[PDB]
């Protein structure tokens, strides 16, 4: 029949243990004989004993090589069942295929933000200001635009803004210039 | 010096059922000395020879009764690690498909951000929008 | 068949063996450096380094080799974030960090994995395409050297 | 003091003191609240461990401390029931890196080098059984938290740095090529029809399959093969890097006509010079860099996304790199739209290392021998076969390899971005380079010396 790894394991320790007891019956009789001070009677006491414990012994040390025998092949038949044989108990698909599927869309555009900060990126048209004659020189790198262009598009990606109404106010300032 | 297919899958599962364990391999030392050590006495042979373990002695004898108990409670203690070691994995499987059936209350949090990354993207694509259009113009 | 399924390490050396694992780490140190906010976000991209790098069993010799090959591409504006990527990894030395202003401490050094793969990269200047890039690598190699990642008299034995 | 019956190697006594010692301070866990019980069982076995390291020169022998600090070691990692205080106590184990190595040595090794062999006594028995633990990980291959992983990626790392770069089980000696790369979710897979093939997009979708379950997959299987089993993949291939590399001809013309449509608005706008510059980076335009509040809006987000992604509760996600396969209506919708432009950089640096191997495997001559004794020292009696010239095959794998990289992917990049192209060069160019060290045995990291 089908054991489980867990109670072959169990087993070979209590199989473990009876070959403990046959061990120390016969080791202190091996003592007794190798005393220096022994008696004459129990030393032929002692020997009467030793051939019913000896093939015990062999009978328990069999046991104990046959129970590591068993509990090696269940330990192996475990370990082909694990993988996509233990998730094939779940009886909720519709909650999960919507959970991975809506952090696969997470991350596809979390890379569609990154991809509109550097490297799409669309930029003013730098036309040049100058108003002191003691520079001599400029760099087209630290041209910051007028403050009334720049709170406008400071607020615009800031929240709870329409689309539509900040279009004319744009337009208010597009054609604010196209008067002068 | 060919093979055969026959030949093949003996070295295949050989391998395949191949353990070394070494608190095991040391206490079927101890029950292997002492049945070849009580094997001879029933016989009748004892003599000087170190083909086997000892003699007679009283502390190296009791020196194999040390290394008898030693092995015993090294060999229990490694039986009690591998009972304890598979008690823990079959839990953190079993609590990995706990989390894994209800994913119901964890739905609503991930629809909050991805409906808010949906919206910082409708400003950007309308400030770039915005930008574009006042130098085209010009 | 005793030392090649129960001694040997699963792990994949060449770009060839797992290219789709390879094909995930190098498509990210692209994403970082296109990216305004490196800063904030060092720990962001190293808790995913550390995450295709044991889903697929990509190995550290290697992983070592493909971020200094990538890195040395883009070292003109973004250098700062190459090492402060590299400053809170497991491949920085922590203990060992020994400096290279020293006139005793140029022998004792840390992480002698990455002071085999530039001596290695190095040593070789026999090809067409090898030799269009020996200069910006030269560069990411003595940074470094400054900031104590490898010894001296590592790289200065092991070069041709 | 008190017994006086310690006649045997006091050594081997002490070991099994200090193994009871570890095994029940690591499973009593009843006396106070459990997360704080743990680090009351965690750190009797830390000064236990550092213990064996200090008294060291009191035992018997200098070489015997090796081998019992290797078995405490072991036993830790078999009580921790979680990979969750896995990953607590190994800080413990990085640090004191430099006490595995010096093995039966008192006075400690240098740095680099390491006196570890894989069939030698300290990891004869070890290595065994934590590839054990590295095969089970990896064989639940459907409930593996984040936390697995990081637990595989820490301990393979361990193992790396333990044993030297030119050992034998440590360079992937037979190069085997994996076949479990599966980046697919079992979820989203819908019984794979292969019935109602009215839609182009399905067997556009499904010989993408094909072109990666036969060539990326296996490209051993691919160059020693026959002359038709090449001609269904080039009939097929060349309708799908035709309809990727002309969306990528109109991602890079949007960034081009629109700074170039500024710049000859700049030049209508001012006369000064000729203003015709390289294309580069627009970095962060011009109202981004000093914003502070506009900083703010970002750096707040990728706080909250950092706090959503590390708690244990989202502990079952796919990477962020993930190309799904199964899902046909998320791999469309991934390669089409023109604002990723990363889940197609996937596809180009898969397609050109397995292209790499076509043109070397064919062409060279030691490769093929090595390959020889990868296939025919672990299946004897194999099937494919690879014996000699094949003349006939030559003239078909080369002339492939060659047309879908050199003469699609190498001269596109050139024009488009030139920082993009010299990455694929240089990925090239160092492959050889290590494939034939592979070859060799990887003896020229063996004489790396030390001073």
């Amino acid at each position: 029949e089908g054991r489980t790894y867990f109670e072959s394991l169990c087993e070979e320790e209590q199989s473990l243990q009876e070959s403990q007891t046959h061990l120390l019956n016969i080791l202190d009789i091996l003592s007794v004989l190798a005393d220096p001070r022994s008696s004459d009677d129990l030393l032929t006491e002692s020997l009467k004993k030793l051939p019913d414990l000896h093939r015990e012994l062999i009978n328990s040390s069999i046991r104990l090589r046959y129970d590591k025998y068993q509990t090696r092949e269940a330990q192996l038949l475990e370990d082909t069942k694990t993988g996509r044989d233990v998730a094939a108990g779940v009886q909720n698909p519709k909650s999960i295929s919507e959970y991975y599927s809506t952090f696969e869309h997470l991350n596809r555009d979390t890379l569609r933000y990154i991809n509109l900060l550097k490297r799409l990126s669309v930029d003013l048209a730098k036309q040049v200001e100058v108003s002191d004659p003691s520079v001599t020189v400029y760099e087209m790198d630290k041209w910051v635009p007028s403050e009334k262009l720049q709170g406008i598009l400071e607020q615009y990606c800031a929240p709870d803004t329409d689309i539509r109404g900040v279009d004319a106010q744009i337009k208010n300032y597009l054609d604010q210039i196209k008067m002068a | 010096m060919p093979l055969s297919q026959k030949q093949i899958d003996q070295v295949r599962t050989k391998v395949h059922y191949s353990e070394v364990d070494t608190p095991f391999n040391k206490y079927l030392d101890i029950l292997g000395k002492v049945t070849k050590l009580t094997g001879s006495i029933i016989n009748g042979t004892l003599s000087n020879d170190d083909s086997k373990i000892e003699k007679l002695t009283e502390q190296n004898i009791s020196q194999l009764k040390e290394s008898a108990h030693l092995r015993f409670l090294d060999l229990q203690s490694s039986i009690d690690t591998k009972k304890v070691a598979d008690e823990n994995w079959e839990t953190c499987q079993q609590e990995t498909l706990a989390k894994l059936e209800n994913l119901k209350d964890k739905l609503p949090d991930i629809k909050s951000i991805h409906s808010k990354l949906l919206l910082r993207i409708g400003k950007l694509q309308g400030l770039y929008d915005s930008v574009q259009v006042i130098n085209r113009e010009v | 068949l005793l030392k090649k399924s129960k001694y040997e390490l699963k792990k994949y050396n060449l770009l060839v063996e797992n290219s789709v694992g390879y094909g995930q780490l190098v498509a990210l140190l692209i994403l970082a450096y296109y990216d305004p906010d490196n800063f904030s976000k060092v720990s962001a991209y190293l808790k995913e380094i550390y995450h295709i790098m044991g889903k697929y069993s990509l190995d550290s010799i290697r992983t070592l080799d493909v971020i200094l090959n990538v890195s040395s591409q883009f070292i003109t504006e973004g250098y700062k974030f190459f090492i402060a990527l590299l400053r809170k990894s497991d491949s920085w030395p922590s203990s060992h960090v020994a400096n290279n202003s020293n006139y005793s401490s140029l022998n004792e050094g840390g992480n002698m994995i990455a002071a085999n793969i530039i001596s290695f990269n190095l040593s070789q200047y026999n090809e067409e395409v090898d030799k269009e890039n020996y200069e910006r690598y030269m560069d990411m190699c003595c940074i470094l050297l400054k900031n104590g990642f490898v010894n001296f008299y590592s790289i200065w034995d092991n070069v041709k | 003091e008190k017994n006086i019956s310690a006649i045997h190697d006091r050594d081997s006594l002490i070991d099994i003191i200090l193994k009871r010692f570890i095994i029940d301070s690591m499973t009593n866990a009843i006396e106070d609240e459990e997360e704080n019980n743990l680090e009351k069982g965690l750190l009797n076995s830390c000064i236990g461990l550092d213990f064996v390291y200090n008294s060291r020169f009191n035992r018997s022998n200098p070489a015997s401390w090796g081998n019992t600090f290797f078995e405490l070691f072991s036993t830790i990692i078999d009580l921790l029931n979680s990979p969750s205080t896995f990953l607590k106590f190994w800080p413990y184990a990085e640090s004191r890196i430099e006490w595995f190595k010096m093995n039966t040595s008192v006075e400690p090794v240098s740095l680099g080098e390491s006196n570890l062999i894989s069939y030698k006594q300290p990891l004869y028995e070890k290595l065994r059984h934590w590839n054990d633990i590295l095969a089970k990980l990896e064989n639940n291959d459907i409930l593996n938290t984040v936390k697995h992983y990081n637990m595989k990626y820490k301990l393979e790392n361990f193992l790396s740095e333990l044993l030297p770069i030119n050992e034998e089980s440590n360079f992937n000696r037979s190069a085997s090529i994996s076949a479990l790369q599966e980046s697919d979710n079992e979820w989203n897979r819908s019984a794979r029809e292969r019935e109602s093939n009215r839609s182009s997009d399905v067997i556009f979708a499904a010989d993408y399959n094909f072109v990666f379950y036969h060539l990326i997959i296996c490209p051993i299987e691919f160059a020693f093969s026959d002359l038709e089993y090449k001609n269904d993949v080039d009939r097929s291939l060349s309708p799908l890097l035709d309809a990727i590399l002309e969306i990528e001809e109109n991602f890079y013309s949007k960034i081009k006509m629109n700074n170039r449509t500024r710049y000859s608005l700049e030049e209508a706008l001012n006369t000064e010079y000729y203003a015709n510059y390289d294309v580069m980076t627009p970095k962060l335009p011009v109202y981004m860099k000093h914003s502070n509040a506009m900083k703010m809006d970002r750096n707040e987000f990728w706080a909250n996304l950092q706090n959503i992604k590390e708690s244990d509760d989202y502990t079952l996600r796919p990477t962020i790199m993930d190309i799904s396969l199964s899902n046909t209506t998320c791999l469309y919708k991934q390669l089409t739209q023109e604002d990723d432009d990363y889940y197609r950089k996937q596809f180009i640096l898969q397609l050109c290392f397995t292209t790499n191997l076509i043109r070397n495997l064919i062409s060279s001559d030691e490769t093929r021998n090595f390959y020889k004794s990868c296939y025919l020292r672990e299946n004897p009696l194999s099937d494919i076969d690879f014996e000699n010239l094949d003349e006939v095959n030559k003239k078909r794998g080369l002339n492939l390899c060659s047309y879908i990289c050199d003469n699609r992917v190498l001269k596109f990049y050139k024009i488009k971005d030139p920082d993009f192209y010299r990455v694929i060069r240089k990925l090239m160019s160092s492959d050889e380079k290590f494939t034939t060290a592979k070859i060799d045995g990887f003896k020229e990291f063996q004489n790396f010396r030390i001073s």
